């Protein structure tokens, strides 16, 4: 966690999700400090039995034959409890989290709810992102088209 | 000739030939160690380098070119204000220790 | 303080020790 | 504007009267528009047998749950609606019930205390509800290492006597105590001659006494002659109780020698001595510069999170010593320096450190008697312990006469080559062996 | 017996704006406090935590007394030196027997007007910031109240009484010198004394407390509203919900104070059921696990926060919170007995009088009044003003809360702790 | 000072009775002393 | 509860003078220390000889 | 595996040029390996 958090972006993106949602997508990719040393063997066994199920998996392979890959899945990846303990809809809430820490540089993110991946509206947001500017194209360039 | 003998003595002492300033040569007792600990970064780092440079010359049994010798008239006591206070503080404690 | 009276009995012990022992 | 001595005489002398049933009524009048009035009783676990140990504490849970004249939350509603505060506490020797209220409300306050003290309901269903409340409080207290260690200290120092008992009592008693046990206990102990109605604030003694006569006259002044509960002395035992629990982060240690008892004059010098060694905790601003050698060493060397000397008094005995909280690797150093300090006071107390101790004591005494509640309590407890209110000017005389010689002689008398009682709890693998602790007493 | 006192409080404002108030009560001990408009609200985002370290530095070397002397000299006479901070003020108070007030006063003057903030002493002290903060933060209430102010305000009152972790080890001698020069000035101070003569006290101020310059400036506190949630797993959830109320001193502030007691503001009976606590009874009706609830009232020079604070088992947080809120809602809809307002006034009036019966409680009140209104208002008058509050005012204060933009803070396992927009 | 604080620091509740009084009701105040344990009210 | 903890009975080990829990043990402390210290002083005398 | 990460971890920017590309643009991803330094993208 400390290694990941040396990047202010990690701080900001994690807080932005915590501020945007009431649950689910609100959760951090990193363990909360208060939970370090408290995650139990039982919680790990449970998390695996609840989510590592056939209906929740996809076995992908490159440089391998499909029949072999397929046969492997059939013999070793038929995991019941399948469909597992799924979750609930992510409830967008909105809000703000401010982390005062004195760096000479301020990192900030402002967003609003857009669209679920897959939908057509999602493609418009993806286009809007590139219209606006989504990362450099030329080393040390002025981002003429951003 | 006391001031006259002084400049003579300063050169006879010869710590200036190793580039040292008088305060760099003081015997370190607890008062002095505390005073050095109290020095601001720049004075502490400069002191460290002058001592290191002098120890290096001493190991080679050599001295600096005369133009680089510490000059009598430019040698100043950078440690005095700190050491004087450290001593004052210890004296105060010693007085209090008598009933 | 109590050191005189204690130094005086320590005094005495050495003395009687020497005297006797020697 | 007066000097310190002049101000001691500024204090209004405490007035004491006695009702025919033997109840003492005492007060200290001020100009305060608020006051504190309460009843202090010579009752506590030291008076309990193994069978009813916990009774007084149980009664404390019932005291404000309703009276014959004001059933249920009625008493509660009345105290609350006039903006008053009703409190209580039970120690091994004393029990008190007191109210904080507007001076103008004194009559109602005295009426309510009287109602509480003589007509408490003790409803069967209330009793059953309180069993569970007491059982949960026992679980909570188990998490207080300081409370545990001090109950352990009493358990071993006074093993085999009523003073070894905790105030709360053993869990089995809390489960079994019956209404009959409680009434038998209250019957034998709540008698007029064992109680003191005390008040401090903007009120007059004459009004207090008239209210006393009015509301406590029917208070029993005689159980008879077959009851008269009388305390026998409690043997002190040099001993040690170690509850090792490496799962707890810090160790708690309490050590004490047998103290003199409430009424002994020696308590003043012992208090001066204890002020010299003092108290300490990691948040103290002083650090390396603290006057107490134990405190400066502790702070500079990080020997403990905290420590406090203490002088717990009982009728004819007590616990004189200290308590400290520290890391598992600092117990031996703490004990070493603490005992070194007791030894140094016995043989070498200096006039200047003693004057400092006297000054600390003077300040603690006067600053403690600040507000109607602390003064009211000092009145109630003092009449029970000394049989009178000792005025500040008297404490001053007792303090003034202490000098280095007196400190050495009194400390030598109680600490020097005496067997201590020791209690430890937590990661105490490093707590010194009793023989080693005993040799540190000389 | 017959007491000598009772004398009256003496008050004086010097040309430089410094207020001197005292009461000769003929007590054996004296109490002197120097109150200053230097609380954390005066810190800005570049020097957060400075007033916290300053609070912990009262013992460092000064021009007229070494660190060693301050400690040994005060201890030699059995005295005390303490520093108390609120978001608005800092109070340096000393205690000692009356024959030693000259010694304590001198140390107090050195600490507040001549601190040296030696580089090495300041460096050695930084670690205490971590210890002091960790000790304070063991109380969940501290977590919650601090976060509540951070969520309610955009600035000033938003600042914590404790140094931000990132600033520990970074507060500089220069920031400390500037904070003192900027805020420890005559126009921002009040010297209060108990068991001391006014002429003496006054003369001391004139000779040693004439500090010119600095800033009597200070940006208004901007109420913002918002919420801060601290997930940490405790079986018990601590939460506070408030809205902006009124600046201390105003008449509306007295209505909020009355509303607070109508609602329930702390126990009156050891282990009692809080029969007359409107908020407590409402919650008790619906929840049957252990819990606690209380009205919350914080009044400042230019703003205030009012609402309630709850502690409950994690699964019952929402139930407890909504129940407490609905109960304030019924009050806002006019449902309030005159008897209940009378009970509330009784509690408030007695509570106030009890709060100033100790020398400590009295000094704080005088000192606070001296800085907030440059005057002294006696008990008699305070009770009158409390009586002057009308049931309508109470109902209205309640309305303001209900309709006001909220601020919230909670800590614990918040799985069942509602967001403001679910209330 | 001479008086030790109500609670000495170092570096729970299981019933409704022991919980009553825990809810905050006023703004926070932090104290630091030379001779007494620090405190934080409210 | 920690209040369920009572010190075991030691009457089988106690010196007779401290067997009464209703009496002060200080009344016999000098006699008890005198006995043990007498054993120590005599031993030291024999060793010195 | 065989390839060491672009940056080995342990436990800046002063110009626009060096700052361009620092702003995040996509959701976060965290990687952990047996043989390679961990990473966090976006």
């Amino acid at each position: 966690k400390a290694v990941a958090l040396q990047n202010p972006q990690a701080h900001v993106i994690e807080n932005l999700h915590a501020a945007a949602y009431r649950n689910a997508l609100a959760n951090s990719l990193y363990c909360p400090d208060y939970r370090i040393g408290k995650v139990t063997p039982v919680e790990l066994h449970d998390y695996v039995q609840n989510h590592f199920t056939s209906a929740r998996m996809a076995l992908i392979g490159l440089g391998v034959s499909h029949p072999v890959l397929k046969q492997v899945a059939e013999q070793f990846l038929n995991i019941r409890g399948g469909l597992g303990l799924s979750g609930a809809k992510a409830k967008y809430h909105g809000g703000e989290i401010r982390e005062q820490n004195g760096d000479s540089l301020v990192h900030a993110a402002l967003v609003a709810e857009s669209a679920a991946i897959g939908s057509a509206e999602a493609n418009a947001f993806s286009v809007l992102q590139h219209v606006l500017g989504a990362g450099p194209h030329v080393k040390r360039g002025s981002n003429a088209t951003s | 000739w006391l001031e006259g003998i002084r400049k003579w003595y300063y050169n006879a002492a010869g710590f200036n030939k190793l580039g040292l300033m008088r305060d760099d040569t003081i015997h370190e007792n607890d008062d002095v160690k505390e005073a050095i600990r109290r020095l601001p970064e720049n004075l502490y780092d400069d002191r460290v380098f002058r001592i290191k440079r002098a120890l290096d010359l001493s190991m080679r049994q050599q001295i600096l070119p005369k133009e680089q010798w510490t000059k009598y008239e430019e040698d100043k006591s950078y440690l005095e204000p700190y050491l004087k206070e450290v001593i004052r503080e210890r004296k105060e404690r010693e007085e209090w220790a008598k009933k | 303080r109590n050191w005189v009276p204690t130094a005086q009995l320590w005094g005495a012990v050495g003395a009687v020790g020497l005297v006797s022992a020697t | 504007t007066a000097t310190y001595a002049q101000a001691l005489q500024s204090v209004p002398e405490t007035q004491v009267s006695q009702l025919d049933n033997g109840l003492r009524v005492a007060s200290e009048q001020s100009s305060q528009p608020t006051c504190t009035v309460g009843v202090w009783i010579d009752a506590g676990s030291r008076y309990e047998s193994e069978k009813n140990n916990g009774a007084g504490y149980f009664v404390e849970h019932l005291a404000f749950k309703g009276t014959k004249n004001r059933p249920g939350n009625a008493l509660e509603k009345e105290v609350e609606s006039m903006g008053a505060h009703l409190n209580a506490y039970s120690t091994r020797e004393h029990t008190a019930y007191y109210i904080k209220a507007l001076s103008k409300d004194l009559p109602k306050a005295v009426e309510l205390l009287a109602d509480i003290v003589q007509n408490c309901s003790l409803e069967d269903s209330q009793i059953e509800k309180e069993r569970d409340v007491i059982l949960q409080e026992l679980q909570e207290n188990d998490t207080s290492m300081r409370d545990v260690v001090f109950n352990y200290l009493h358990a071993t120092a006074f093993q085999g006597t009523p003073l070894a008992q905790s105030v709360e009592g053993p869990s089995e008693n809390v489960r079994k105590l019956s209404r009959a046990d409680l009434t038998e206990y209250l019957s034998r102990h709540y008698k007029a001659p064992r109680m003191v109605l005390a008040a401090a604030g903007g009120l007059e003694h004459r009004q207090l006494l008239d209210l006393a006569q009015k509301h406590f006259s029917g208070l029993s002044g005689t159980y008879d002659e077959d009851a008269v509960p009388t305390l026998s002395p409690c043997r002190f035992t040099g001993s040690q109780i170690c509850h090792r629990e490496d799962g707890l982060p810090l160790a708690h240690v309490a050590i004490a020698v047998e103290g003199p008892g409430w009424a002994h004059p020696d308590n003043v010098a012992l208090q001066v001595a204890n002020a010299i060694i003092g108290h300490y905790d990691c948040t103290y601003g002083g650090g390396a510069h603290l006057s107490s050698p134990l405190a400066s060493i502790a702070a500079t060397n990080k020997l403990c999170q905290s420590f406090q000397t203490f002088n717990i008094c009982y009728a004819d005995t007590g616990l004189l010593g200290a308590h400290f909280v520290c890391d598992h690797m600092s117990i031996d150093d703490m004990m070493f320096v603490l005992q070194g300090q007791w030894m140094r006071l016995c043989t070498s107390a200096t006039e200047s450190e003693v004057l400092r101790g006297k000054n600390l004591l003077r300040n603690a005494l006067v600053s403690h008697l600040d507000g109607t509640t602390p003064v009211c309590e000092d009145i109630g407890r003092s009449l029970l312990t000394y049989g009178r209110r000792i005025p500040l000017a008297e404490w001053e005389s007792r303090i003034a006469e202490v000098d280095a010689r007196v400190v050495r002689e009194v400390c030598s008398k109680y600490f020097y080559d005496q067997c201590p009682a020791v209690a430890g709890f937590g990661p105490i693998e490093q707590l010194p062996d009793y023989n080693r602790i005993r040799s540190g007493m000389f | 017996e017959v007491p000598p006192h009772p004398q009256d409080l003496e008050f004086t404002r010097l040309p430089n704006g410094l207020v001197i108030a005292s009461l000769e009560n003929y007590a054996p001990a004296s109490r002197i406090g120097l109150f200053i408009k230097a609380g954390s609200r005066y810190e800005n985002s570049n020097n957060l935590g400075t007033s916290h370290l300053l609070r912990l530095a009262s013992s460092l070397t000064t021009k007229g007394a070494s660190s060693f002397k301050i400690t040994r000299g005060i201890e030699a006479v059995g005295g005390k030196l303490s520093v108390t901070s609120t978001r608005e003020n800092m109070a340096y108070t000393v205690e000692c027997l009356r024959d030693d007030v000259d010694i304590l006063m001198e140390f107090l003057l050195n600490v507040t007007t001549a601190p040296e903030f030696r580089r090495w002493e300041v460096a050695a002290l930084q670690p205490q910031l971590r210890i002091d903060k960790a000790v304070a933060l063991q109380n969940p209430q501290a977590h919650v109240i601090e976060n509540l102010h951070a969520a309610a305000y955009r600035n000033a009152l938003a600042n914590s009484l404790y140094c931000p972790d990132y600033r520990i080890g970074k507060v500089t001698p220069v920031e400390l010198h500037d904070y003192v020069q900027n805020h420890f000035t005559s126009a921002r101070m009040a010297l209060i004394g108990l068991g001391v003569s006014h002429p003496v006290l006054k003369q001391v101020a004139e000779q040693f407390l004439n500090i010119r310059g600095g800033l009597l400036s200070g940006a208004k506190a901007k109420y913002h509203g918002g919420e801060i949630r601290e997930q940490n797993g405790d079986s018990l959830v601590h939460a506070a919900l408030v809205a902006e109320s009124a600046a201390i001193g105003s008449a509306e502030a007295n209505a909020f104070s009355v509303l607070q007691h109508v609602l329930g503001a702390g126990p009156h009976v050891k282990r009692g059921s809080n029969a007359t606590s409107s908020l407590y009874q409402a919650v008790a009706k619906g929840v049957h696990q252990p819990f606690d609830v209380s009205a919350f009232n914080a009044s400042y020079s230019d703003s205030g926060l009012f609402g309630f604070y709850t502690i409950s088992q994690a699964a019952s947080a929402g139930d407890v919170i909504k129940a407490a809120y609905n109960q304030v809602k019924t009050i806002a809809q006019g449902n309030l007995s005159n008897p209940d307002v009378q009970a509330a006034k009784n509690k408030l009036k007695a509570g106030y009088l009890m709060s100033v019966e100790s020398s400590e409680g009295f000094l704080d009140e005088v000192g606070s009044q001296a800085l907030a209104a440059g005057s002294y208002t006696p008990p008699s008058t305070v009770l009158q003003q409390i009586d002057a509050v009308a049931d309508a005012d109470v109902i209205n204060a309640a309305k303001k809360f209900v309709s006001g933009r909220k601020s919230m803070a909670a800590s614990g396992n918040l799985g069942h702790t509602p967001f403001i927009d679910e209330l | 000072a001479a008086v030790p604080a109500t609670s000495e620091s170092p570096v729970s509740v299981l019933c409704r009775e022991s919980l009553r009084g825990q809810a905050a009701g006023r703004p926070l105040v932090a104290s630091v002393s030379l001779n007494v344990p620090a405190s934080v009210r409210y | 509860s920690h209040t369920d903890i009572k010190v075991p009975d030691f009457s089988d080990y106690r010196r007779p003078e401290v067997l009464d829990s209703t009496k002060s043990s200080k009344e016999s402390s000098e006699a008890r220390k005198g006995f043990s210290y007498l054993v120590t002083a005599t031993t030291t005398v024999g060793v010195a000889y």
